[PDB]
RNA sequence: CAAGGAUAGCACCGGUGAUUGGAGUUAAGUCGUAACAAGGUACCCCUACGAGAACGUGGGGGUGGAUCA
RNA sequence: AUUGGGCGUAAAGCAAGCGCAGGCGGAUUGAAAAGUCUGGUGUUAAAGGCAGCUGCUUAACAGUUGUAUGCAUUGGAAACUAUUAAUCUAGAGUGUGGUAGGGAGUUUUGGAAUUUCAUGUGGAGCGGUGAAAUGCGUAGAUAUAUGAAGGAACACCAGUGGCGAAGGCGAAAACUUAGGCCAUUACUGACGCUUAGGCUUGAAAGUGUGGGGAGCAAAUAGGAUUAGAUACCCUAGUAGUCCACACCGUAAACGAUAGAUACUAGCUGUCGGGGCGAUCCCCUCGGUAGUGAAGUUAACACAUUAAGUAUCUCGCCUGG
RNA sequence: CAGCUAGUUGGUGGGGUAACGGCCUACCAAGGCAAUGACGUGUAGCUAUGCUGAGAAGUAGAAUAGCCACAAUGGGACUG
């Protein structure tokens, strides 16, 4: 299966998981790595370090 | 994963000086459990392209589902304008088809078949065409779980 | 100069009708009368001579229709230009 | 104004999941 | 459901039929709107009760006169709508008349046929019981 | 276009067609008119047998027979068996089929009917093209 | 009852014809590569005429033309 | 092609529109049952079409029964093809409010600019292509500047165009004004659409009549590259081109895409309407276009205007 | 192939073959078939059915047989 940060340019017909991420807006990409990143980390029985707060760092792209 | 061949197509292409013989060959690929899998490739001489073939039928294989082994609803298959025609035999009637239609009905596991190739007689697009038109059936179990009603009748 | 309103009123069978099958068939006699004047002082006016035919004969339809359905709906209706 | 009414049906929410699970 | 607008009036209602159906299985659209007649509304239901499609809202303005249905496609859970392409058998100008002798089975026994016999819309499997024949409208399978 | 469309254009199969429209007539005398009897052979006389550079496909000395059949038109056929006893008035039989590497010969002739001896002990015809008894 | 009759200028069908038109196939053409590349000149087309002939220009229509923004 | 296609590029959409016949066409109730269906009666002779059976050495072949390959009649249902009545319009169209466009034809005016005519001047050239040449020219040509007559069409405005039945329309204006556009709830109330028949137009050429030939130019005359060359080009010049009655009623009539009805994204870009705001960047629905989803096609490529979706109809292509 | 048709078409009296009646005759007459394809035009007896294909239908009306015409061609009449 494919997840992917589709965009309203892009199709989603073509992705296993359609999300509606941005990635000209930084503030939906760089939470979806670190959210992906920590699924996998909190499944290998390590500190997680996002996935709980109600806003994880502002990690905006000048 | 018998993969058997069908037709060769003998091409050249022209170039700075002589043509470059490239002939394609396409190869249907099956293992007698109802798999199914057509390949078209090229290369310079024979082994090469069937061999290409051979790998791009292989690397996706089909099955279809056998009730009342022939196409039991009349349906005419066209790829590129190449018609096939394969309409319900009976059980008791014989098989009467083309070569390569034989081939196709045969490879999928089905029985007799009301078969009719039309107009052109190139084998690539009556292979084409011969594939679509039996994949394209539906079972009877299809229509029985897609609608509400469960009878199949 | 098209006759837009006026020949609308006129024809009208109920109290608020403005699309009577006589007033279209008015309003469609009016624009032949209208488009022939056209038409015989200017003969070369092709888009105009389809236009009068198309008119003419959607006429001719609309008549065949309303002696089809209703007699009294062309009972009052008996001044389409002839003769 | 709506006269008749039969036969309610529903489908599942917009988000495909390839195969659902893949435990 | 109040429509908020009046649809257009084809040239014939079963091709409107057809055509919006196809166009919204093409557009992927779930909602459909016909004309309201009485063998229509009568062969929306029997498409309903043979679970080809969902809901049906018939329409009134102010009248029988101005009357329309607005229908929902049926979805399965597997997201395939049950309309695999709906036909009209009722053609103007091909208006084909089977008798009951003459009624066939769809696809081998696993469509439904519409057939309005003698007194409404039957299925194909009470039309052979009822041994009696008629018009066959659409198919639906 | 629809049905009513494709009822003002004839929808019907008429056969395969062929381009060989001088073999049908057999008439008799005392009666202006061609009879139609499912004939399944005619006749003729081939008059101008000679030798004429042929088409380009096929390039040799093709050799040519101008007939004249049972009916009114004359075509040219092709001579069969490998030398002819069509002596420019003889009265043979004549076949059908198409020839394409002669110029204007489309026709072939029943050979060894009364007026033709042709290729006796052939290995591939000796009755289509007539000729005594073989062995295998 | 009724066979056939023939009338004067008239009415139809089939075929041939002194001379042979056009057509397509023909060991094998010269006139040109006109046109197909922008075909060494843009084309072709409706129409008028030239030209043995490609084709041409006149008005009109487009690209069945192009490298190229 | 009814079982079994296309009409943009294949044999491939009248040239296009209008529209009678025909062909088909929103809903309503109930009826006639005109048809559809229903069930019955008679009957379709024998071999036989199919079928039960019988035999001749089996077979070939012959015979018997029925089913029947058809037709006449019969009582029903009103759901269905068509009709009946009216209100509903929702396509036919119509009204009110607005509305873009070089629509068309007819009419009115104008001169930038050339030629003739007027003023002149001036010296040796002008005319022009591939190099030049034909030709004009010392009597004054070309040039030089405007002005009256003349007639052509009217630099930019000119739109990833508008309008327009395709055809076609660009100085401006007027008359008739066709149709495009929405706000179109409102309105007779299925009236409808195609449409062989028929009617009309279909560019322009050319041409009968009356004009100018000012300008152009077929034909024409010459020079010139081709082996000639009529063909590239240049120069001039008759009809004609330009106008009106017009005719030929033909096209590369092109979107090479027949119309009408209902629906189908987004986006790219030109335009119209209503609505509300400064105009673009606002929404809705449409006209003319395209990439492109689904869809379609033989692919190229259509794609909201289909070649789509389905319908209706007409015409054509069933090889050159 | 856009119209065909002056006992053609209708009625009254009479005669009439196998019968009432334009079947025909005297009267009066102008009606009658057709654009949805009338008429003429070439082939073809029609049918059960020989046959072919799977179907649309086509083929021939032949073996075998049912009904009209046919008797050198056109007529006329004989018995019946």
């Amino acid at each position: 299966p494919v997840v992917a940060l589709c965009n309203t340019n892009t199709n989603p017909e073509l992705v296993d998981f359609i999300i509606p991420a941005n990635n000209h807006q930084p503030q939906s990409t760089c939470l979806l790595m670190n959210l992906l990143a920590d699924a996998v980390a909190e499944a290998k029985a390590m500190p997680t370090m996002f996935a709980y707060k109600p806003d994880e760092e502002i990690q905006i792209e000048i | 994963f018998e993969e058997r061949i069908v037709k060769l197509k003998r091409i050249s292409k022209t170039t700075k000086g002589g043509r470059n013989m490239r002939f394609s060959v396409l190869v249907v690929v099956g293992n007698r459990k109802g798999k199914i899998g057509y390949g078209i490739a090229k290369a310079l001489e024979v082994p090469n392209a069937i061999k290409k073939a051979i790998k791009a039928a292989h690397n996706s294989l089909h099955t279809i589902e056998i009730h009342k082994g022939s196409i039991y609803h009349e349906v005419i298959g066209r790829s590129g304008a190449s018609r096939v025609l394969l309409k319900p035999a009976p059980q008791g009637t014989g098989i009467i088809a083309g070569g390569a239609i034989r081939a196709i009905i045969e490879l999928a596991g089905y029985s007799d078949i009301y078969t009719k190739n039309l107009g052109r007689n190139t084998p690539i697009n009556m292979i084409h065409a011969t594939m679509d038109g039996i994949l394209k059936q539906l079972s009877p179990r299809r229509v029985a779980i897609l609608r509400n009603k469960n009878l199949n009748e | 100069q098209i006759d837009k309103n006026g020949i609308i009123k006129s024809a009208q069978l109920h109290d608020k009708d403005v699309g009577s099958i006589q007033v279209q068939v008015s309003l469609l006699t009016s624009q032949i009368k209208q488009l022939t004047d056209h038409l015989l002082a200017n003969k070369k006016d092709f888009i105009s001579k389809r236009g009068l035919y198309a008119k003419v004969s959607k006429r001719k339809r609309l008549l065949k229709y309303l002696k089809h359905n209703d007699l009294e709906a062309y009972r009052n209706l008996v001044k389409t230009l002839n003769l | 104004r709506t006269e008749k009414a039969q036969k309610p049906k529903e489908e599942l929410w917009d988000v495909v999941q390839k195969m659902g699970n893949f435990d | 459901i109040t429509t908020t607008k009046p649809i257009k009036a084809h040239f014939d209602p079963v091709a409107d039929l057809l055509t919006k159906i196809n166009n919204a299985r093409k557009a992927k659209l779930m909602t459909v709107t016909t004309i309201a007649s009485k063998l229509k509304i009568a062969i929306l239901e029997i498409l309903v009760k043979e679970g080809y499609l969902a809901n049906f809202q018939v329409l009134e303005n102010k009248s029988k006169t101005k009357r329309i249905v607005t229908f929902n496609l049926k979805y399965t859970q597997r997201r395939i709508p049950s309309i695999n392409g709906v036909k009209q058998i009722s053609k103007p100008g091909l208006r084909i008349y089977r008798p009951f002798e003459k009624l066939p089975l769809v696809l081998n026994g696993l469509g439904i046929a519409i057939i309005s016999t003698s007194d409404g819309v039957m299925t194909d499997k009470v039309a052979r019981l009822k041994k009696i024949g008629g018009e066959i409208l659409a198919y639906v399978w | 276009a629809t049905i009513a469309q494709l009822i003002r254009k004839p929808r019907k199969k008429k056969k395969v067609k062929s381009k060989s429209p001088a073999l049908h007539y057999n008439l008799n005398l005392l009666n202006k008119k061609v009879t139609n009897v499912y004939s399944p052979l005619k006749r003729g006389v081939c008059t101008r047998v000679g030798t004429m550079t042929p088409k380009k496909p096929n390039s040799a000395l093709r050799k040519y027979a101008k007939v004249r059949l049972t009916n009114g038109f004359e075509v040219l056929t092709y001579i069969p068996g490998e030398g002819h006893n069509l002596q420019e008035h003889s009265v043979t039989l004549l076949r059908g089929g198409r020839v394409k590497d002669l110029p204007g010969v489309r026709y072939h002739i029943v050979r060894g009917t009364l007026d033709t001896v042709g290729v006796e002990k052939r290995r591939q015809q000796r009755s289509a093209y007539g000729a005594k008894k073989p062995k295998a």
